[PDB]
């Protein structure tokens, strides 16, 4: 199924199922990071999700149609992670991102550290629209954690012949 | 072999919420494979 909200990513081998990521379904098409499935098919119920757009220096990749996420952070602002940890009820947790500084820019970061099947997780802004996915990040000195707001490009509709 | 997803709820801001982390400010770099290292 492709109704909106927040998934697990589960992977199935012999005994039971792991969760190794979250990712975000809206407007028919799932979104999540590209370390979750490496790129691979999904499966949805009965149904296959292919791989539609993707990029690993981005660590992104779509389902079914092109990227539809395109809120950004607002930079002054609070934002909630809408946390999916394996084994646990989603949970929301409010943060001031700081910044990963970049030569090709800022880029706001949380210093949220979950279990790695969290990746993926949204983070929102206070209208509920999703800025970012969580779980690419950088490990600081005393071993905690933070996250970049990941979030893709939308891009303009692709003219048709 | 069989990835799957399955359904974990609404995507919605709460309003109570707890409030957590600080706002650490990072020199980093991104390579072609999308690590994230400090510089
Ligand atoms: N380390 C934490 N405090 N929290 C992290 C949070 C993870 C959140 C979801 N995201 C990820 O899994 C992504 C996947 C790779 C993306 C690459 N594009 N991983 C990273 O972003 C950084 C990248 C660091 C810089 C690369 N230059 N990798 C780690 O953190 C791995 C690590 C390091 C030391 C010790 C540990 C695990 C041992 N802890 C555990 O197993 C408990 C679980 N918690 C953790 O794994």
């Amino acid at each position: 199924e492709t109704t909106d909200g927040v998934y697990r990513v589960m992977t199935r081998r012999l005994l039971g199922s792991t969760q190794v990521g979250v990712g975000v379904m809206q407007e028919g098409v799932f979104h999540t990071m590209w370390h979750v499935t490496k790129g691979a098919a999904l499966r949805s119920g009965e149904g296959r999700l292919d791989p539609y757009w993707g990029d690993v220096k981005q660590d992104l990749v779509s389902y079914c149609g092109p990227w539809k996420l395109d809120a950004a952070w607002d930079g002054l602002s609070e934002v909630q992670l809408l946390a999916v940890p394996p084994g646990e009820r989603a949970k929301n947790i409010q943060t001031l991102p700081g910044i990963f500084k970049t030569k090709d820019g800022d880029i706001g970061a949380v210093a949220l550290d979950y279990p790695a099947g969290t990746s993926g997780s949204p983070i929102l802004d206070k209208c509920g629209r999703v800025i970012g996915l969580y779980g690419n990040g950088v490990v600081i000195k005393n071993g905690s954690y933070v996250s970049a707001i990941t979030q893709g490009k939308r891009e303009e509709e692709t003219p048709v012949e | 072999v069989d990835m799957y997803i399955e359904r974990a709820g609404d995507i919605t801001w709460e309003k109570d919420a707890e409030v957590t982390g600080n706002s650490p400010r990072l020199d980093v770099a991104l390579d072609e494979s999308g690590d994230f290292s400090l510089v």
